[PDB]
């Protein structure tokens, strides 16, 4: 019961978690909290300083423990989810547990390297600015053909997504080839440089290695895969070939809540990572300083201290009409996913526009994907396709 | 989920319990005030939906009237609202007898 | 004879707005923005902050400001009028006034922004304040500064609280803190 | 003179200077401290915060400068040491300036990894655990014939100091065997294991990296060198060879004063280094924590927060019958300089037990070495040697 000192303030350099817990009937809301703080270590013992309760909700309790600062390992994120969460998960005195949140200090941040570009860095090769990007996903020479007639509508880039590895129809060598072959083939032919995301995924790590020193020998642009199936440890042997070469970026009741997962991804590394707290964390991947917002999952407060920032994917589906939705919420710093492409360009360049001119884009939307009809014929399509379903029962 | 259906509920009915409001002082003052039943049909008509963000734009112009709207949701709103629970689901139940039948119908054609 | 929106770049003719606004002629005769920094000595990345810098003074002298925003707007004080960039032609002036006096700079106006941002996104108006942006950005200071319990940490929120406050019903809701 | 803010708190992040100036006649104290403020570094500026005089000295005052966080790089020491300084000691109107003291952020230190080994990791293969240590200064046979004789008394190391490089009369292969030789020779007929500290000096360092790899090969104990004539660049080549083997820790008015090249060599690294304010650094290089202490040279506040210490080395002459007064004041954890040798042990191994009974050692010390003439004849002749010299003129 030496874990439960309320008397005490976290100093300036702890490490800071939170718990919404949830006990079994009649477990005591101050014992539950020894119950996490204690087992999760084994002075050199967390302390849950604060019991904090929920409004209007099954039973549940904020629970903030404070682990010291040389508890742990200098940049790790494994170490940092593990001595945590380890066998903590695993009482039955808990109808529930998830964690919440995490504050790193500011002397334990740059310890860490981060993300090798950023919000700065990605638009040195990347022909893109202020503006955020586009890209869909895709026998082998017909494979192909199909990458050479997606990016010629506007894409700025593609993805070689759901998992397409060497099979017995379609080899990992002649996959490579010909999506550089269909890049040299609509490089000069629209004026824009553009990239096909390629998976690197191996059996072993020595095949792996393969898939990636031939992709980009000198020959091909920034060139990504997964987190799932894969760790913060099989994507650190791979994530540190941007060490070299600036190269792979992309990233494609009871848990852990997303916000602790965008700590741990941005701090290990990658410029734009896939997904009020939709607002959430996409102000902890690119803020400086945030405050503290009990009302958006954000229950503490850690300034980034000068570390780079890293973008958002869209993540709800298919957009194609319902464009500048996406653009006031995501911002310009984010990225989004050949009549079918060339529609995708012009819905979104024509909203940026009305927007600097001082325009309502939230409660004007629609009109500015109208008026870029009258000069595009593939806006005269999709916006048929697409659902104006109301109610005026009033 | 439920609880994102239920909040929307929770709002669209209420915009229409704010019409029942509305219609009310529509009819009362078409025998007390006609010129101010001529006034308010010239305000109704403006297509203007969403009845508790509806009202606030009559606090704007005219601060009185706004207050007899709300005043039924306190009144109108007990003899029309508390009686949706045994009234919904017995036509639920005339619904499963009025569209089984053209199951029936076809079976029929198809007999 | 567009060239002589070539001269007036490397001459250092005029103020910023002017050419914030000889870019976007010169933007609109077919021009490449990558060879427009061939001749003129600003990269599109530094012409991006004064196109819609020059979409905003174009509105802060439309929308109502007064004279000595309307001076030193001017001349000086550039990527604060970026940061309003995400406002509509209405409150953007309402903002060029407010942070002048304070002399904010480039991040704290971009926070000031935001803050306008969410108190306008707001269909109701909340208890005390009203449509002034000294109101928008002393309410987030408050209902931010609710949370804590304790007297020393939260004067942090009330002395930045006591500086924005306009109208006298928000200068009280800051007063319930002390 | 916006390099002047008074009106303002330096962070706790924020590195943190002070300057012991003396300006020009006629120069006033405030525009002085704006002239090194400035010219150190070009948000991005430093501040003088604060301008405090000095009592009853010639005209100096305490200049507090703040830097930024990120004004610098990630540890480096060169940087700090030359981005601070770097023209601010070459003005005329000043008479002089001197670099008394520098705070580092806990968030900038824990970037640094420090010395290799410590208090505690000095001791594994060191065989000697609480009592301090001894070593002395010593053809190319008859070279290694002496330090086989100088170990042999109880010296804990020996010093091939004063410089001796390959010479065309002893070469530097023919040293090293000779001395490794005559450590086999002492190593099991004195019942303890010594070394013999050895020059790495070389032209080159392609040289230099052969004057260490024959050194320990699996041969040979921790052997070290300077920092003088060489850098904190020259000293991180081979600093950083004890990443791999353990073998190098010996370091051997207007100006830059000590603490500022402790704190400079400290998080360089290295286990003991050489040298109130003779207490001021010996405070800082074995401690964790160190409030101001105005009148010690301690200007700043700045935990250590948990990096590894380094000890002292005797700076002050041959010490032979002046031996209980060092004891006290370096404490345990510090290093000191056959029959001239045997007298060295037994002095230092008798004063250690008549600490821990209590006797007051300050006042006592001359009678602890008296005692301990009765069982050595070594200390019945050193003792006739030293001062008496007195005065007892009232």
């Amino acid at each position: 019961l030496t874990y439960y000192t309320p008397d005490y303030t976290p100093k300036d350099t702890d490490i800071l978690a939170a718990f919404r817990v949830t006990p079994q009937p009649g477990v005591p809301f101050e014992e539950a909290a020894a119950a996490v703080a204690a087992e999760s270590s084994t002075r050199y013992k967390g302390r849950c300083y604060d019991i904090e309760p929920v409004p209007g909700e099954d039973n549940q309790f904020i629970a903030y423990i404070a682990y010291p600062l040389d508890l742990f390992e200098e940049g790790s994120i494994t170490n940092v989810l593990t001595s945590i969460v380890g066998n903590v998960f695993g009482f039955k005195a808990l109808r529930a547990l998830r964690l919440e949140d995490i504050r790193f200090p500011v002397a334990y941040i740059k310890t860490f390297q981060g993300p090798p570009h950023g919000i700065q860095v990605e638009r040195d090769k990347l022909n893109k600015y202020g503006r955020p990007l586009l890209g869909c996903t895709i026998s082998a020479k017909n494979y192909g053909r199909a990458v050479y007639e997606c990016l010629r509508g506007g894409l700025d880039f593609t993805k070689d997504d759901e998992n397409i590895n060497s099979a017995p129809f379609q080899r990992w060598r002649d996959r490579f080839l010909f999506v550089a072959d269909a890049i040299t083939k609509a490089q000069a032919e629209t004026g824009e440089i553009k990239g096909h995301y390629l998976n690197v995924t191996a059996p072993t790590c020595e095949e792996m290695l393969k898939r990636a020193e031939y992709a980009k020998e000198l020959k091909q642009p920034i060139i990504m895969h997964d987190y799932l199936t894969a760790g913060f440890t099989a994507n650190t042997t791979l994530a540190r070939w941007c060490r070299d070469n600036g190269v792979l970026l992309h990233i494609h009741n009871h848990g852990i809540h997303f916000r602790v997962l965008a700590k741990a991804l941005r701090l290990s590394g990658g410029d734009h990572i896939h997904t009020g707290i939709t607002m959430g964390f996409v102000d902890l991947l690119r803020e400086n300083y945030v405050e503290q917002d009990k009302s958006r999952g954000i229950y503490f407060t850690q300034d980034w201290a000068s570390l780079p920032g890293v973008m958002a994917v869209a993540s709800g589906g298919i957009h194609v009409w319902h464009m500048p939705a996406l653009v006031e919420i995501f911002g310009d710093d984010s990225v989004l996913q050949a009549p079918g492409a060339t529609a995708n360009r012009v819905a979104l360049e024509a909203c940026v526009q009305a927007r600097n001119e001082g325009r309502n884009l939230a409660r004007e939307g629609n009109d500015v994907i109208r008026e870029a009809a009258k000069w595009s014929p593939e806006l005269a399509v999709a916006c048929e396709l697409w659902k104006e379903i109301k109610f005026e029962f009033e | 989920n439920l609880k994102q259906i239920a909040k929307d509920t929770a709002k669209t009915l209420q915009s229409y319990l704010t019409y029942q409001a509305l219609m009310t002082v529509l009819a009362q003052l078409g025998e007390t005030n006609p010129p101010l039943a001529l006034w308010l049909h010239t305000f109704s008509v403006g297509k203007v939906q969403d009845g508790e963000a509806y009202v606030k734009e009559l606090f704007r112009e005219q601060p009185d009237l706004a207050l007899r709207i709300m005043t039924v949701r306190e009144h109108i709103a007990e003899e029309v609202a508390e009686f949706l629970p045994e009234m919904v689901r017995s036509g639920i139940q005339q619904a499963n007898m009025e569209q089984r039948r053209q199951h029936l119908e076809r079976m029929t054609h198809l007999s | 004879l567009a060239q002589e929106l070539l001269r007036k770049l490397r001459q250092k003719q005029g103020n910023w707005v002017e050419w914030g606004q000889a870019i976007a002629s010169l933007q609109k005769s077919g021009y490449n923005p990558q060879d427009i920094f061939e001749a003129t000595g600003f990269e599109p990345v530094q012409q991006n902050q004064v196109i819609v810098g020059s979409q905003v003074y174009n509105s802060l002298e439309k929308s109502g400001a007064s004279a000595a925003t309307l001076a030193h707007y001017a001349t000086r004080g550039s990527d604060v009028l970026y940061e309003l960039r995400l406002l509509t032609h209405e409150e953007r002036a309402a903002a060029g006034d407010l942070t002048f006096t304070h002399k904010v700079d480039a991040d704290e106006a971009r926070e000031i922004a935001k803050a306008i941002k969410d108190f306008s996104r707001f269909r109701i108006l909340p208890e005390g304040f009203s449509n002034h942006p000294g109101d928008a950005v002393a309410y987030q200071a408050w209902k931010l500064a609710r949370q804590y319990s304790d007297l020393q940490e939260r004067s942090r929120l009330i002395a930045r609280g006591l500086r924005f406050a306009h109208s006298e019903t928000a200068r009280k809701q800051i007063e319930q803190l002390l």
